[PDB]
């Protein structure tokens, strides 16, 4: 690793985490591209930028998408690609997809609790109490410890709602 | 069902990946499981514009869904990495195909053919065409098109004639591919008595049009405001077949135009392209990256471009003007620093422009040229012989 | 074929306790320059639950009850005795250490106690490294006010017990437990040093107690320890337990955490050390430049909640350093690379000049330490503590420094 392909990757690094940073997925794949003309190959950085912009907008398949040429590239992605997804999954309710994005971070040797507590808290915020509780009683049977502040919250909204079993 | 399946196969046809990527964002949006033909039609839409990337990323995907691959989700992979001279990818699939246990088509041959031809492998290109002959089937005119091509490339004049002579006696009207090379490989070797007693027979044709008209407009008969109309039209008539043969054309007609001293009509037979749709891959334009792409072109097709990205640079700055000589798995290895593309490309900066385009440290199929030393720096001399 | 093919502690050590049914599983006893040791004897295979290491039976500890009233477990002192009164009139708070100071002394005075030999083992006023025993020069050393001050209150508060306490008109039993000032002050070095505060219940009862365990106080600290201290109430017996599922190697030295969450200057002030690799220490920032926390932890691979960081170079220094560089969190909010490494560059010169402020450095440290024949245990307590605090500093630069890198 030269000083001139630093000095590039830093540049073109700089330039995608900025259009990531304004919600444009499209111009962090211009660069994605600007990247591969250049000969740099693409890191897990910017396809963590490039999942993140598609995240942000409320953009589920395309984050999906940008996972999937992440196992295509042959990177690994990051703790915080998914963490982003799950997030997303949960935002939107997609409890399954959560699931599935969690036994993924499994398979590549990862901590899921903080996930898996991301996901339950943005499931529970999002009014979704009965994929959230599911999802929560999957990870608590799986031996995972909640906080005890996720503990209070499920306890009360479960009890709020009516729901004595959950 | 038929809808998505028409919209995505004239997508594929035509080279338009992005209609197809947004038909299929939104027919996956309504929970509908796609088919199989309609992840191959957006597969060879991507492939198309050379998005390797995007092309494997909806192959993969068609497992997961569980749609099977078919016969010619794998003739639009081994057609898309044969245009680009990808030839690892292409024995990557052979092999996938002897492990899958279909047998192989004369599709497959071909399609290797072409591979190793972009990929400047002659000896094995010719070492496949013996094997094709050796097991079954017959070879259509794409083979013969093909091993016509990859014989003028490698300046191969007595068996290019003897390949002309022995297929225009089968009565099968010799489509433009075969006159195309045939001038650029007499204008290898300054065969100015060949080329003119093959334009003799060429400027008449009464048979069809599109011959007559660029033989017309090749030896600078239509270049007129008036004239360049009949080559305007028979172009946009050319642009219904596909892409697919229109990139072929172009890159034919390209290496003809340049290697006969046509070089300025040369420039303009690949303007009127640009805009029509035909290499899309060809130029960008950005703050980062200023970029030609040539490893979908052939030799001719290649100096035209130089040419034409040479000039326009110097007219105006990007931190960096590349060239993308060698695109795929070749990149990571020695074996791109030696591929006729690169060493063609070389050659030409290096004689063109001095020691400034430099190669790339990290990258084996690359030309470089950072932005100090563009501050540094028409270009290349047009003219019509 | 078989015919072609630190030194171990005294065995009286262990016998006089495994006379008194104290047992050692796995692991020997091994005295070196620092002190004493615990040592795995063999290699400790990982099974499915921790396994038993030490057993300490309760009749031969000193213990005293952490909460008023004080009640000694086991009631070793005699009804009417003047050492209950000594005891009794005490701080509840602050004063623990007097009285288990007194509760050693008398035990010490005591025939037929266990700790009459056991402390024949104890580190001697040369060789503890409590700060109680550190001379004004040896604090000269620390380089740090606060803790020097502390350390000034402290021997002054024993000082001022002791005589308070000693004068000429205390009968003969209680002259003779500290005839002179600098034997109350090593007795209150060393219940300082080796008090273990544990929930035990007796019986019926359950209570806090400030526990004076043989055999116990002989594990050293660590942050990561592969050990921890079990209570068993129905035999009372107190179990050192290795962590369950987690391989020892022959030779491995076994270590407790002495107190989780306490940063180097507590533990320089209570038990008289400090460790290079604490993953709580602070280092006061401006705050004006920040980096950005998920990177950070991603590129060390240190995951979980800010209470338990852990690693899948990267020790406890990267993590005290996650805990205490500035740092800012937006969610899923990337950083751009322009601005971290401004950050990291002002981090980096605000370390250099927290390290041009001392006025040595840590190899030269290291050599007066090798260069060192007659300096006492504090000396060098001191001078490492300093150095400790020098590598941590010169830690978080690197890994700055390979943050910055690994950015791209
Ligand atoms: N990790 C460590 N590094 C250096 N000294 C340590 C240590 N952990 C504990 N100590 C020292 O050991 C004492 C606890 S009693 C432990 C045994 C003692 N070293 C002996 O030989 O008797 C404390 O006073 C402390 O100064």
């Amino acid at each position: 690793v030269s000083a001139l392909e630093r000095s590039l990757r830093l540049t073109f690094m700089d330039e995608l985490m900025e259009r990531a940073r304004n919600r444009d997925p499209s111009g962090v794949s211009e660069v994605i591209y600007d990247m591969i003309a250049a000969g740099l190959s693409p890191g897990p950085r910017s396809f963590h930028g490039l999942v993140v912009a598609h995240a942000l907008n409320g953009d589920e398949q395309g984050a999906m998408h940008s996972l999937r040429k992440e196992l295509g590239a042959g990177q690994r992605p990051l703790p915080e690609t998914m963490i982003a997804l799950v997030r997303l999954s949960g935002s939107k309710g997609n409890a399954q997809r959560g699931l599935e994005l969690l036994a993924a971070m499994e398979k590549l040797n990862y901590d899921i609790r903080q996930a898996w507590l991301i996901l339950v808290e943005e499931l529970v915020r999002t009014n979704h109490l009965e994929e959230a509780n599911k999802v929560f009683l999957k990870g608590a049977r799986g031996g995972m410890r909640a906080t005890d502040q996720l503990y209070d919250l499920m306890i009360e909204e479960d009890c709020k709602a009516g729901d004595h079993s959950n | 069902m038929e809808t998505y399946e028409g919209i995505i196969f004239a997508c594929g046809k035509g080279g338009l990946h992005e209609d197809a990527r947004k038909i299929l964002q939104y027919m996956t949006a309504k929970d509908v499981v796609p088919s199989s033909k309609a992840y191959t039609g957006v597969i060879e839409a991507f492939g198309q514009a050379a998005l390797y990337e995007e092309a494997l990323v909806a192959f993969n995907t068609m497992h997961e869904v569980g749609s099977n691959p078919s016969i010619e989700t794998f003739h639009s992979l081994l057609y898309s990495f044969a245009r680009g001279g990808l030839f690892k990818e292409s024995e990557v699939i052979l092999s996938r195909l002897v492990n899958s246990g279909i047998p192989r088509n004369r599709d497959t041959f071909n399609a290797t053919i072409e591979a190793y031809k972009q990929g400047g492998k002659f000896e094995e290109a010719v070492k496949t065409y013996v094997d094709m002959e050796k097991s079954r089937c017959d070879p259509d005119e794409r083979t013969l098109e093909a091993v016509l091509s990859v014989y003028s490339c490698a300046r191969l004049v007595d068996e290019c004639r003897e390949q002309f002579e022995e297929m225009k006696a089968s009565d099968i009207l010799p489509s433009i591919m075969c006159y195309c090379m045939m001038l650029s490989v007499y204008g290898k070797t300054e065969s100015w008595d060949d080329v003119n007693e093959l334009l003799e027979e060429m400027l008449s044709n009464r048979v069809s049009n599109i011959h007559q008209v660029i033989g017309q407009m090749i030896k600078g008969n239509y270049d007129d405001d008036s004239n360049w109309q009949i080559v305007e039209y028979v172009l946009d008539k050319l642009n219904s077949e596909g892409c697919g043969l229109g990139i072929r054309f172009y890159n034919a007609l390209l290496d003809a135009l340049w290697w006969l001293g046509q070089k300025e009509r040369a420039a303009r037979v690949l303007n009127e392209a640009t805009k029509r749709g035909i290499f899309p891959e060809l130029f960008r334009k950005n703050k980062l990256v200023w970029s030609v792409d040539v490893h979908r072109m052939s030799e001719g097709g290649m100096y035209t471009a130089l040419s034409v990205w040479l000039n326009d640079l110097s007219d105006i700055l990007p931190q960096l003007a590349v060239v993308v000589s060698v695109r795929g798995q070749l990149e990571k290895s020695s074996a791109a620093r030696e591929s006729p593309i690169t060493r063609a490309a070389f050659s030409f900066l290096q004689d063109h422009v001095s020691s400034s385009f430099s190669f790339t440290g990290w990258n084996g199929g690359r030309i470089m040229c950072q932005r100090s030393q563009l501050k540094q720096l028409n270009i290349v001399a047009l003219t019509n012989s | 074929f078989p015919l072609f093919q630190l030194e171990s502690a005294d065995p009286d050590f262990y016998k006089i306790g495994y006379v008194r049914r104290v047992r050692a599983y796995g692991v020997e006893f091994k005295e070196g320059p620092d002190g004493f040791g615990i040592y795995a004897s063999k290699d400790i295979e990982p099974r499915r639950r921790a396994r038993v290491i030490m057993e300490i039976p309760h009749e031969l500890m000193i213990t005293i009850r952490q909460k008023h009233p004080w009640m000694f477990f086991p009631d070793i002192v005699p009804i009417g005795h003047p050492i209950f009164d000594i005891i009794n009139s005490t701080d509840p708070e602050r004063d623990w250490d007097l009285r288990l100071a007194c509760l050693l002394l008398f035990s010490f005075d005591r025939e037929d106690h266990f700790w009459r030999l056991y402390g024949d083992f104890l580190p001697a006023a040369d060789e503890c490294s409590s700060l109680l025993l550190a001379t004004e020069e040896d604090l000269a050393e620390l380089q740090d006010p606060q803790l020097v001050s502390t350390i000034r209150q402290q021997q002054k508060r024993v000082l001022e017990f002791w005589e308070k306490n000693w004068h000429s008109g205390v009968p003969l039993k209680i002259k003779r437990l500290a005839e002179d000032a600098e034997r109350f002050i090593w007795a209150v070095s060393i219940a300082q040093t080796r008090c273990i505060s544990m929930k035990t219940r007796i019986g019926a009862l359950v209570q806090d107690l400030n526990m004076m365990i043989p055999y116990a106080d002989m594990l050293n600290h660590s942050f990561e320890p592969n050990c921890f201290l079990h209570w068993r109430p129905k035999d009372r017996i107190l179990e050192v337990m290795s962590n369950a599922g987690q391989a020892i190697k022959k030779g491995e030295e076994m270590t407790i955490n002495y107190m989780p969450g306490q940063k180097n200057n507590m533990l320089m002030e209570r038990y008289g050390f400090s460790t290079p690799v604490n993953p709580w220490d602070a280092i006061p920032f401006s705050g004006d430049s920040r980096i950005h926390l998920n990177s950070f932890l991603s590129v060390f691979n240190i995951f979980g909640l800010p209470e338990e960081y852990y690693h899948d170079f990267v020790d406890g220094a990267v993590i005290a350093a996650a805990r205490t560089l500035p740092t800012w969190s937006d969610i899923d909010l990337p950083p751009i690379p322009s601005a971290e490494r401004k950050a990291v560059k002002e981090l980096q010169d605000e370390c250099r000049k927290m390290l041009a402020e001392y006025p040595t450095t840590s190899e030269q440290d290291q050599k007066l330490l090798d260069s060192l024949s007659e300096a006492r245990t504090t000396f060098a307590t001191a001078v490492k503590y300093r150095m400790h605090r020098k590598m941590f500093i010169g830690k978080i630069i690197k890994a700055l420094d390979i943050y910055q890198e690994r950015l791209l």
